[PDB]
DNA sequence: ATATCTGACACGTGCCTGGAGACTAGGGAGTAATCCCCTTGGCGGTTAAAACGCGGGGGACAGCGCGTACGTGCGTTTAAGCGGTGCTAGAGCTGTCTACGACCAATTGAGCG
DNA sequence: CGCTCAATTGGTCGTAGACAGCTCTAGCACCGCTTAAACGCACGTACGCGCTGTCCCCCGCGTTTTAACCGCCAAGGGGATTACTCCCTAGTCTCCAGGCACGTGTCAGATAT
């Protein structure tokens, strides 16, 4: 037996692969979990979360801010059609709505 | 300049002493007439 | 008393309308909106209570309503679950 | 907090005739020397208490 | 007692893109909600795929397929590429 | 003039806090719960999760009603624009 | 037979949930002024509407054959517990900076000429 | 037809709240390592119901010229906005008070060391 380290580190991964391996069995999704499946799901969750976290940081950068709030997260969704589709059934607490006007409202 | 290094303590410390005091003093005590 | 759902005030409904981006608002719209607002709770509180009645608790949790909102297709973040 | 003001009105005044105590919340250290007399409406199962 | 959530891990991943940036407690809750919603979507989709195949095993190919029903755009193939990289590097 | 309401749009679209008064909403939530069933009581977080879902739902209804009125060549909403916005959604 | 155990069964205080009272002062409700709107309703350049004569191809066979299904072989798959022990949230507390308040400037909408 | 004026949107100062690195704790399921279950990938082996061109009439289409209708013109008068006037209830924060949970209680009377 040896001094422990995360299985994610050998996979090249940033989230806890061990508890993903727990959740995939303990949630009764199948009788067996393949050795790659929790590594793969951690990689998928990380990839998609990092992709939206750049848009979150960029939404704060656009508003010239340094601390993320739910408004920057709503702006991150409304800056990308993949997120506008994926999160189309999602409510963001205190995120508000994208500011928009139909041209008919405008004077002249 | 140099005073802020102390203010960052003493501005809070005067508030601690005051809050301790105000806690501790509770903690130790028509018509008519005929 | 003000229990006739008129406690959801005219300027509050009008502010929701303004965030919603609508221009001129006819004076029956506030009351038509109060009708929708009741019916939304007749879906959401009712099913949230069916999740409270899964455990048969006295306390409604944020989980109980998030499960009702999930089966009704209007999921919510920040509260978890 | 409540255990103070009721004692502070029973000591140092003649305004009250009588006080109600449980044998176990009242029995320890309160020193109600304004009282002349005591009635045990109940004795405890543990003697000397 | 612990309550199963990703608060420190999403703030660890933020350094991939914006080391300059802080996270409000509210925003931390939103991103904690995001990662577990995508888990409930993928774990359900992969289990329904496994049910249609009657298999005892979930696999890299159940999730590779489930991600393609999660997203229409090429972020699906990039996430699928990242999963196949990670499983390869883990098993080598 | 009759049009500077367009500045209110931009202010309440910049703003992102909840708009209905918490006490009125909590009273209504409790009243609807109590005539539904006995001794149901709500954590503050449940009333907030309800109110956020309600106000997001009504912002969606008003956006949908806006497009119905714009489609009808109006600059005004009448209860009939909401009744289209319900039937066209299947609500 | 005996030591002493597992209820009987209660009031100790902790926690937070949860209610109602008295205050300010935020904001909701009542209203004209008046404009400007949803709406009523004739106008003729433009396409819904349906035959006749007709072009594009829908339709029903016969049977070839690149793939599809069963369901057992056999060696490779994950299961499975339980050793160690690093991660992990609690959580206690800053130590400020960051977004949100308080005072007043560049730029806009309104008035009609 | 482009000014003067009465008001914001946006700018600088302010102040303490709401973060995020500690600063460790110590609870635990992650990671290691054998043990052991049973079926996954392999894979023949039954034999096929998608596609390949014959024979024959069906449906879609172009063309034509009525005549309903949408896009448009302007005006009609009542109801939404802009703004002032005044009344109340949303929020503050307070103390009251009680259900859930934990814990000592204890000694009795039901059970066994």
């Amino acid at each position: 037996r040896a001094k422990a380290k995360t299985r994610s580190s050998r996979a090249g991964l940033q989230f806890p692969v061990g508890r993903v391996h727990r959740l995939l069995r303990k949630g009764n999704y199948s009788e067996r979990v393949g050795a790659g499946a929790p590594v793969y799901l951690a990689a998928v969750l990380e990839y998609l979360t990092a992709e939206i976290l750049e848009l979150a940081g960029n939404a704060a950068r656009d508003n010239k801010k340094t601390r993320i709030i739910p408004r920057h997260l709503q702006l991150a969704i409304r800056n990308d059609e993949e997120l506008n589709k994926l999160l189309g059934r999602v409510t963001i607490a205190q995120g508000g709505v994208l500011p928009n006007i139909q041209a008919v409202l405008l004077p002249k | 300049l140099t005073e802020e290094m102390l203010l960052k303590r003493e501005e809070r410390a005067r508030k601690r002493r005051l809050q301790a005091a105000r806690r501790a003093e509770e903690h130790k005590n028509p018509m008519v007439r005929y | 008393l003000r229990d006739n759902i008129q406690g959801i005030t005219k300027p509050a409904i009008r502010r929701l309308a303004r965030r919603g981006g609508v221009k001129r608002i006819s004076g029956l719209i506030y009351e038509e909106t109060r009708g929708v607002l009741k019916v939304f709770l007749e879906n959401v509180i009712r099913d949230a209570v069916t999740y409270t009645e899964h455990a048969k608790r006295k306390t409604v949790t944020a989980m109980d309503v998030v499960y009702a909102l999930k089966r009704q297709g209007r999921t919510l973040y920040g509260f978890g679950g | 907090s409540e255990r103070r003001d009721m004692v502070a009105d029973f000591q140092n005044r003649n305004d009250i005739f009588v006080f109600l105590l449980s044998t176990r919340a009242g029995g320890l250290g309160i020193n109600l020397t304004a009282a002349d007399t005591v009635i045990f409406y109940d004795s405890d199962w543990n003697p000397t208490v | 007692s612990r309550k199963e959530s990703y608060s420190i891990y999403v703030y660890k991943v933020l350094k991939q893109v914006h080391p300059d940036t802080g996270i409000s407690s509210k925003a931390m809750g939103i991103m904690n909600s995001f990662v577990n919603d995508i888990f409930e979507r993928i774990a359900g989709e992969a289990s329904r795929l496994a049910h249609y195949n009657k298999r005892s095993t979930i696999t890299s190919r159940e999730i590779q397929t489930a991600v393609r029903l999660l997203l229409p755009g090429e972020l699906a193939k990039h996430a699928v590429s990242e999963g196949t990289k990670a499983v390869t590097k883990y098993t080598s | 003039p009759g049009t500077v309401a367009l500045r209110e749009i931009r202010r309440y679209q910049k703003s992102t806090e909840l708009l209905i008064r918490k006490l009125p909403f909590q009273r209504l939530v409790r009243e609807i719960a109590q005539d539904f069933k006995t001794d149901l009581r709500f954590q503050s977080s449940a009333v907030m999760a309800l109110q956020e879902a309600c106000e997001a739902y009504l912002v969606g209804l008003f956006e949908d009603t806006n497009l119905c009125a714009i489609h009808a060549k109006r600059v005004t909403i009448m209860p009939k624009d909401i009744q289209l916005a319900r039937r066209i959604r299947g609500e």
